[PDB]
């Protein structure tokens, strides 16, 4: 199937992970 | 209804909630404004240059679910207590709520063969920085330790707001104020006794007490498997290790004695029956060296093993309680895993947490809220399931703390 | 006694880098030396020993 | 209080109905081994009721136990120095405040 | 707090300004000898300021000392027999009253204890490490015996070299054994400058 994994490194994405976009919170802690 | 209601869920209704847009969520932190190098320069001289420190972190979303089924004939007969589908939905939601409440405390995401990514998410116990830990070594909680924790929090630019403790520790703590009651001589006819403390004032702020019915002590050993899909039992062998930093000697009266050991095999479905019991004798000079455990996987299990729970009894005791939890090296048949016990957690003790409960410190990110989904008709049976996706995140790990190895004798 | 408050001063462009400095000039003055005191060797450990 | 419905020969059904002493779960029992009832045992019982998702409201006790309960509060009495003519002693406790709620 | 304007070589004028620790007259010093801050020491300091025609108003102490001071008031709490439905516990001492007026307490988060030794240089422009030699001195007014257990024991010594740019690497660690009859004699330290330092050296810090 098409799965969205937990891969962080953009150069290791494969399968459904290649379709994910970056999600970053806009407030600095 | 003889079971718990919705009012017994405390930590789930209080933590803030945020939306999630992926399975990986990222955030940035500011650590330093500059390194200390001196700032005095002199007349007409160019000063040095400083740099700051920043970091980037990520969190991974996990999943939960359960399934309920009702047969076709059951939906046709008359029922005395109303509709059955609504009752099943209510039961499923309450069960899921209890699981969420306890997973927010005792979750662990590193329980997988080889230490890989697991199926759970990290809880409060694992996300707190290891430095902000106070070990009571098996003693009652007093008023000093609250100030100690408040100081630990405030020296990291935090502000204590809440303290979360079990009910037994609450009762034991309130018992310590009994000898401070005083009565005036012209007594009336009837008095109210008993002292209950709800709030505390420290030198770094004010703290509120929040007893929790689902926060407990170390889990005692159970002789029956929690699920028929749990793995098969294995074997256990124990002896004296070769370490030099064990903490067996931190107990009252030393650490020499006779201890009992057992292990249970676990997966994502449940827990297996306990293994064989092993008795280990620790001499007076062996308190510094740990106990080495050798664990062998079952040969013909129907489900794979993922992690192992270690049970230890009290000093010269008979009942066993859970003291350790770690993942297996391999899930192959007859695999061997080794572990050294250093008495980091004492048996039959409690745990409490204090920290700043604000959205700028801790939050929960939801990919989807609790929701229902139907299932295909494989026969004259109605089936459906309930799901939620999400993960908790703590932005400032050192604005929290925890007490470990708390002694309390309220129930007995 | 503050000669100038905290201020920002830009530097010359010696390359593709932007630079600036933050300066402050002053000194504290204590007219009455013996109207103050200090305690030394205070012992205090809030995260103390359990034993 | 002291009913029993299994007093027929051979342990069959009798003529009485079961009392409170028989329908209470055997786990919810604290044995004092012939000692006094102290102040912390109230909290112990409150915890035993609480951990089974209940709220304590009442405590039914005989008169003598209530009388013996006042021994612990005797050494806590205090009198202000501008004493009057005659004082009334004795402390009688009719309510308690546990961590699980108020008990009468 | 910790300024010093006489850190130039030879005791000349430096690049810093004196702080509260140096402007205060050396006589106006109370030594607690490694004990806790009781309530009478507040009166001690208040009188030490009053005897110079002043009026004490503020006291600046770290959070740890304030917490330890407030801890001592716990066993003084009392409850009246008619009991409410819940209480609030904890005692925090905001101010104190002496024979010369009332003094406020102002805990400061940047007022810390003696800085522990650091095994790495603070900046790349700091000087080079040197050598240290330690032995029993020949003075007759050492204060090693003011501790509760006495001055007998074993102590460790190390030094670092400093300039206006940062702190250097710790020197070698030397162990000195002090007997019960040598508590009145100090410790004589011999500090040697680096052979081939790349940046100048201005002052020294002693670590015990």
């Amino acid at each position: 199937a098409l799965e969205a994994g937990h891969t962080v490194n953009p150069l290791d994405l494969e399968g459904g992970g290649a379709f994910r976009v970056e999600s970053l919170e806009r407030s600095l802690h | 209804n003889l079971s718990f209601t919705d009012q017994h869920i405390k930590f789930w209704k209080k933590i803030p909630k945020q939306k999630a847009y992926s399975t990986v969520e990222q955030y940035g932190q500011l650590l330093d404004y500059g390194r200390s190098q001196g700032a005095f320069v002199g007349e007409g001289v160019l000063p040095d240059t400083n740099d700051s420190t920043y970091a980037r972190k990520a969190a991974f979303v996990k999943f939960l679910g359960t399934t309920r089924e009702v047969t076709h004939p059951m939906t046709l007969v008359n029922s005395a207590f109303g509709n059955v589908i609504a009752r099943q939905n209510k039961d499923g939601i309450l069960w899921m709520l209890k699981q969420i409440e306890q997973a927010l405390f005792w979750g662990d995401s590193k329980l997988a063969p080889g230490g890989q990514e697991g199926l759970q998410f990290d809880g409060i116990n694992k996300m707190i920085d290891p430095e902000n830990t106070i070990d009571l070594k098996g003693n009652y909680l007093e008023e000093k330790h609250i100030n100690w924790g408040s100081q630990l929090i405030l020296q990291n630019y935090g502000t204590p707001t809440d303290l979360m403790l079990p009910f037994e520790v609450m009762g034991q703590f309130s018992q310590e104020f009994f000898p401070k009651e005083r009565v005036i001589m012209p007594t009336n006819d009837g008095y109210q006794a008993g002292v209950v403390v709800n709030k505390f004032m420290t030198h770094g702020g004010e703290v509120d007490f929040t007893p929790n019915l689902f926060l407990n002590k170390t889990t005692p050993l159970n002789m029956n498997a929690s699920s028929q899909k749990a793995p098969a039992p294995g074997t256990l062998a124990a002896e004296i290790g070769t370490a030099n930093d064990a903490e067996f000697g931190k107990q009252t009266g030393g650490g020499a004695g006779v201890y009992k050991y057992a292990v249970t095999f676990n997966n994502s479905h449940g827990e297996s029956v306990p293994s064989n019991i092993v008795d280990v004798t620790i001499a007076n000079e062996d308190v510094a060296k740990g106990v080495k455990l050798t664990i062998t996987n079952p040969v013909s299990t129907a489900f794979p093993v993922e992690y192992i729970k270690v049970y230890r009894s009290e000093k010269d005791g008979q009942r066993l309680y859970e003291v350790a939890k770690f993942a297996v090296t391999t899930d192959n048949s007859g695999g061997v895993t080794e572990h050294t016990d250093k008495c980091e957690i004492l048996a039959n003790t409690y745990t409490a947490f204090m920290g700043e409960m604000s959205e700028e410190v801790i939050a929960f990110k939801q990919l989807t809220p609790m929701m229902k989904m139907d299932l295909a008709t494989l026969g004259p049976v109605i089936r459906w399931m309930i799901l939620m996706y999400g993960v908790p995140v703590m932005y400032a790990p050192k604005k929290f703390m925890k007490y470990t190895n708390i002694k309390a004798d309220v129930p007995g | 006694k503050q000669l100038t408050p905290m201020m920002k001063m830009d530097l010359a462009t010696l390359g593709p880098v932007i630079r600036w400095m933050i300066l402050m000039y002053g000194v504290p003055v204590m007219y009455a030396p013996k109207k103050f005191m200090k305690y030394t060797n205070i012992k205090a450990d809030v995260p103390g020993y359990i034993g």
